[PDB]
DNA sequence: ACACACTCTCCAATTCTCTAA
DNA sequence: TTAGAGAATTGGAGAGTGTGTTTTTTTTTTTTTTT
């Protein structure tokens, strides 16, 4: 609803008391959407392999 | 990838020009007036033409008028590509404008639209959209070319680059065409393959007898193109009708 | 066609210049020679030249000149709010510039 | 057990503030606020049971309206929520966006759990916002420390400028060159998150996106320019300024030298050494981030308005009510009333429009108390200026080029009044430029790049002292004021007042302003019914909006006759004008729809009163002193 | 000399193919 | 059918190179000499 440069900072904590930062102000309700946005940020995707011509 | 919507509306339109069907101002006959103004501007070798919004606010629902008042900047190329098949139907020696003749860039145009802003009233959630607006003229520029589409060609070897698309920035091409060679400096513009436009900026002032208490008048910049340049005149007291869009820091 | 009909019905009356006259300027009361003279400078004379290339000045200045509370202001605010081609200006809060170009 | 939301750095809990705040949502009634209010005496008991915000939920429903207003001391009467309020203003960020969605899902819970007819899709689709206000102690411009940083502030003061609306940048829009593959992209903190290649999975390809700027999403910005009030400013110092950013719909809701307290966070950012590096300074930039704006109706308002329109006093109840603490000057005071409610605007289809607006002028001896009424009057005023002789330029008084045009006093004013003090000090160069202004309520300009007209319906009162600079009676009047008749023509009331010596009148003045020193913060008033300002300013409100009187037949023929006996004997066309523009204010001030043979009468009796006529040699123009 | 844009190069991570138990 | 030995293809780490940077009004308030 509130615009782009509003936004607060959420933290979670899991099992063994150890934490993890993530941003926006969707996060602080949704954790569907904060666990799929933690994952999204890192980098890496396998390169992958591919039959018709003529 | 392919945008359905795009060719609904591109041959939804096609059909409202081909039988919208009003009937006669004096009698109970079918007139179909829009294939008319196709056929004067046959005789005349016009550019433009012109549609009246209530004739598309009765169509099919209202539907097809609601997409194009929402989301002209979408779907202004379908219309176009619509309004080419059926001049190439009905009048084929419109679409050229001796040697090889170039294609009729055609212009539409709307009118009477339900409403008149003021230029107080223009805000950011109405990008896109197809609106109409009135004011004082206060300024204009001279005319001047705006390049439409390019077309070049390599210094290092025989190769041409056509076609190419700008938008808001002058525009080159990414790569040398042919294999042989991998030069990408030292294009040339080629000025009799490659297509201009008129263009033309005025700049324009609110109403004085609309001003709110205690205020001042603010003030907008506008864009003319094709058959409307020069059409405005300083002092004057003007009604337009387009689309708001947005520039960036080039 | 209506409009040519009208016209044409309001340009064969008798008393045409009188009425003309009364129409202008109907909320002030009286004054009807400022009036006349408001209107000939509307319509305005012919411009020409001689032969020798100088020009005659075809067109109609006018000065009013009045103690207060007369409604002279009134004419001025009449004939720019009628007249097609008009600006109405201060002579207290206008410069060279602004009047001529800048 | 489960892994847990916090908000950083705190050890806060979203559950607790979303549930608490929930509970007090949808229980809270008025009566609790009663309770730590100074009294449960007042408590209404049908009203004061009622569950307010649940009322109010159903009301935003129905009306299709998208934000709640909420002042923050009902959050310290519920003793769920008394943690909470400090939260709030430790972490507005965090803690406002879960009210927000908190409202949203007590909105959709209402309809599914009452079963209303109403579209789910709607209320979904739509965004709710909670605007907090008065939050607690306002807080000095200049004692703002950076300990504030991030947390909830108040504000008063005075609106300079607005800039126009900025478009800011929501939603990014993406092309595939190739395919033609698109994808939508969330912004957060100012940068755009791009992809690295195009996501269709036989066209991935690196480079292969680009944004598309006229089929992204943006939102309204605007920047507003809030001045310091004269109240704080340091001894032998000159006020500051600070800087408000609001978004959507607070957008163009405020004008120059309007008067506001807002509410918002107050923030710090870093500013780039040049456009080309991430370089940064090492002092930040600092602004506030408004939230909510407020400007410094019930049956029973109605009822006390009407009963007191009823009474028999109530001419004289209301002009000494305007100036409480001033000795008599009756007859000032009631024109100045006048002035205050204004006559009837009026436009034609053709003819022009004719003003409603009042101009006064008070001139005559030193020590009169001239000045000390200008202040009430300035004070009363919804919208208005005080100025001086010698501080006002042409200019300043009416607009300024600077290439872009700006505003003066009489157009800060407009739909005001605006009080001119030492008018006689002024050139006759400066006071040149009222003639227009006063005659037609407009403004025209004609300068270098500019040329326009604007609208100026402003009242102006004013005050002066003759020339000789005290009462000369050897002089007739017109010679002793001095102004020129073409200024003096145009001014609805022109009063003398006199610094006459007499005993009785002397010890009443003097027993009056010596009472004043008989306590430290006086109590004492000079009369026993007074109207407080609030009810006094409701009224003349409601008035101006809901009346507008008309002129009947017996009216036209006593201004017809009036007139001709002022006439035939000097009175200027004007004079009528001005009797029925002041008949019209006095129909007003009785709630009556019709102005009458006594409201002509009254207005001929003050024009009358003012300029000392009775007293005045008819063929001189001198007037007797004896007879004041 | 200090952040940047762009080019070049080498090395090992990866998947594919063939052989025999 | 599993698995392990050898070959080919690709990614990007990271090293290197070249580059850019400091720096005639027109309108409006105020002091001063000139008729
Ligand atoms: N009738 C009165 N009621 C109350 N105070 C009064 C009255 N007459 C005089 N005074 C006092 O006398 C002083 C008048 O000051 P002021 O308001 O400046 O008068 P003034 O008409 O503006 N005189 P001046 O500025 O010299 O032209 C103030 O202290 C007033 O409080
Ligand atoms: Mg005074
Ligand atoms: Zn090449
Ligand atoms: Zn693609």
């Amino acid at each position: 609803a509130r615009h782009s440069r509003f936004g607060g900072l959420l933290s979670i904590q899991t099992p063994d008391k150890t934490r993890l930062t993530v941003s926006g102000s969707q996060a602080l309700v949704d954790e569907k959407i904060a666990l799929q946005k933690l994952d999204d940020s890192k980098k890496w995707n396998k390169r992958i392999i591919k039959a018709a011509e003529g | 990838v392919d945008d359905v919507t795009g060719e609904k509306v591109r041959e939804a339109f096609e059909q409202f020009l081909e039988d919208f069907s009003v009937q006669s101002t004096d009698t109970g006959e079918v007139e179909k007036v829009y294939r008319a103004q196709i056929e004067f501007m046959k005789i005349y070798d016009l550019n433009t033409i012109y549609i009246d919004y209530q004739h598309l606010s009765m169509r099919e629902n209202g539907a097809l008028a609601m997409a194009i008042s929402e989301q002209y900047y979408r779907f202004l190329p379908f219309l176009q590509k619509g309004l080419r098949r059926v001049v190439r139907k009905y009048a084929p020696e419109l679409l050229n404008t001796s040697p090889e003749q170039t294609e009729r860039v055609f212009q539409i145009s709307f009118f009477n639209l339900p409403t008149v802003h003021r230029i107080r009233d223009i805000r950011s959630e109405k990008i896109g959209s197809l609106l109409s607006i009135s004011g004082t003229v206060t300024r204009t520029s001279e005319v001047r070319p705006e390049l439409y589409k390019a077309s070049f060609t390599c210094d290092m070897c025989r190769a041409i680059v056509d076609n190419v698309e700008q938008s808001f920035k002058y525009t080159e091409p990414t790569f040398c065409p042919n294999p042989s060679c991998e030069n990408r400096a030292f294009w040339t513009l080629n000025v009799t393959r490659s297509r201009f436009l008129d263009w033309q900026k005025v700049r324009i002032q609110e109403n004085a007898n609309e001003i709110p208490t205690g205020s001042m008048p603010r003030t907008l910049d506008v864009i003319l193109r094709g058959d409307s340049v020069e059409r405005a005149k300083p002092g004057d007291r003007c009604k337009f009708t387009g689309v708001e869009i947005v520039v960036p820091d080039v | 066609s209506d409009e040519i009909n009208e016209l044409k019905e309001m340009v064969k009356d008798e008393h045409i210049y009188d009425k003309l006259v009364r129409s202008i300027a109907p909320a002030v009361f009286g004054h009807e020679a400022v009036k006349k003279g408001i209107l000939l400078q509307m319509l305005g004379g012919v411009h020409k030249s001689t032969v020798e290339g100088i020009k005659l000045r075809g067109d109609i200045n006018i000065c009013v000149v009045g103690d207060p509370s007369t409604s002279k202001s009134q004419f001025l605010k009449y004939v720019v709010g009628f007249a097609p081609r008009s600006v109405y200006t201060s002579g207290k809060a206008s410069s060279a510039a602004g009047l001529t170009a800048a | 057990s489960e892994p847990l939301r916090i908000i950083w750095g705190t050890n806060v809990s979203i559950q607790e503030c979303t549930t608490n705040f929930r509970n007090f949502l949808m229980s809270f009634k008025y009566k609790f606020r009663k309770i730590l209010d100074e009294r449960e005496e007042f408590i209404n008991n049908t009203t004061d049971e009622e569950l307010y915000y649940i009322k109010q939920l159903n009301e935003m429903r129905e009306l299709g309206t998208s934000n709640l207003n909420l002042d923050a001391r009902n959050l310290l009467a519920y003793k769920q929520t008394e943690d909470l309020y400090h939260q709030l203003l430790n972490y507005p960020q965090e803690v406002i966006s879960i009210m927000d969605q908190t409202i949203k899902d007590c909105m959709v819970s209402l309809i599914v759990d009452n079963n209303l007819d109403y579209d789910l899709d709607e209320i979904e689709t739509k965004f709710y916002k909670v605007r907090p206000y008065n939050v607690g102690s306002c807080k000095g411009m200049r004692e703002l420390n950076p300990n504030d940083i991030d947390k909830l502030i108040n504000l008063k003061g005075l609106v300079l400028r607005s800039t126009p609306v900025i478009p800011d940048m929501k939603v990014a829009f993406f092309k595939c060159n190739v395919c033609d593959h698109t994808m939508a992209v969330e912004i957060d903190r100012g940068v755009i998150q791009e992809p690295a290649r195009c996501e269709r999975i036989d066209c991935n390809e690196p480079n292969s996106m680009s944004l598309i700027h006229n089929r992204c999403s943006f939102a309204d910005k605007q920047v507003i320019k809030l001045q310091e009030t004269p109240d704080f400013v340091p001894d032998g110092q000159t006020p500051h300024s600070i800087s408000l950013c609001v978004y959507d719909e607070l957008v163009d809701s405020c004008r120059a030298g309007d008067r506001i307290e807002v509410t918002g966070t107050f923030r710090s950012i870093p500013i780039r050494a040049n456009s080309r590096q991430r370089v940064l300074k090492s002092l930040y930039k600092t602004y506030v981030d408004v939230v909510h704006v407020k400007k410094v109706i019930t049956d029973q308002d109605l009822a006390k308005i009407r009963e007191v329109a009823a009474r028999e006093d109530l001419y004289s109840l209301l002009a000494r009510s305007i100036a409480p603490s001033i000795y008599e000057l009756e007859d000032v005071k009631k024109g100045i009333l006048l002035q205050l409610f204004g006559g009837t605007n009026k436009t034609f289809t053709k003819g022009g429009r004719y003003r409603g607006d009042i101009n006064i002028l008070l001139c005559g001896d030193p020590s009169t108390s001239k000045s000390q009424i200008l202040q009430y009057v300035h004070k009363i005023t919804p919208r208005g200026v005080y100025t001086s002789g010698k501080g006002s330029s042409a200019v300043g008084l009416t607009a300024y080029i600077t290439l872009v045009l700006e505003s003066g006093a009489l157009v800060l004013s407009d739909g005001g009044v605006c009080c001119i003090d030492e008018f006689d000090k002024m050139s006759d160069s400066t006071r040149s430029v009222l003639h227009e202004v006063m005659e037609q309520q407009t403004i025209s300009i004609a300068k270098a790049g500019i040329i326009t007209t604007l609208n100026a319906r402003s009242s102006i009162l004013a005050s002066a002292n003759p020339i000789g600079s005290r009462y000369n009676p050897n002089l007739p009047v017109t010679e002793n004021i001095d102004l020129p008749p073409p200024l003096l023509s145009r001014f609805d009331l022109v009063y003398l007042v006199l610094d006459k010596v007499d005993e009785k009148n002397d010890r009443e003045l003097a027993k009056h302003l010596t009472n004043l020193y008989l306590e430290d913060k006086p109590e004492h008033i000079s009369q026993d019914d007074v109207l407080p300002v609030e009810f006094l300013t409701m009224y003349i409100s409601y008035a101006k909006e809901h009346i507008h009187p008309i002129i009947t037949e017996a009216a036209k023929t006593e201004l017809v006759r009036a007139y001709v006996g002022m006439r035939k004997m000097t009175a200027t066309t004007r004079q009528l004008e001005s009797m029925i523009r002041l008949a019209e204010a006095h129909a007003k001030m009785k709630l009556k729809n019709v102005v009458e043979l006594e409201d002509v009468q009254e207005a001929v009796r003050l024009i009358r009163s003012a300029i000392k006529d009775y007293a005045t040699d008819p063929k001189t123009g001198k007037i007797d002193m004896n007879l004041v």
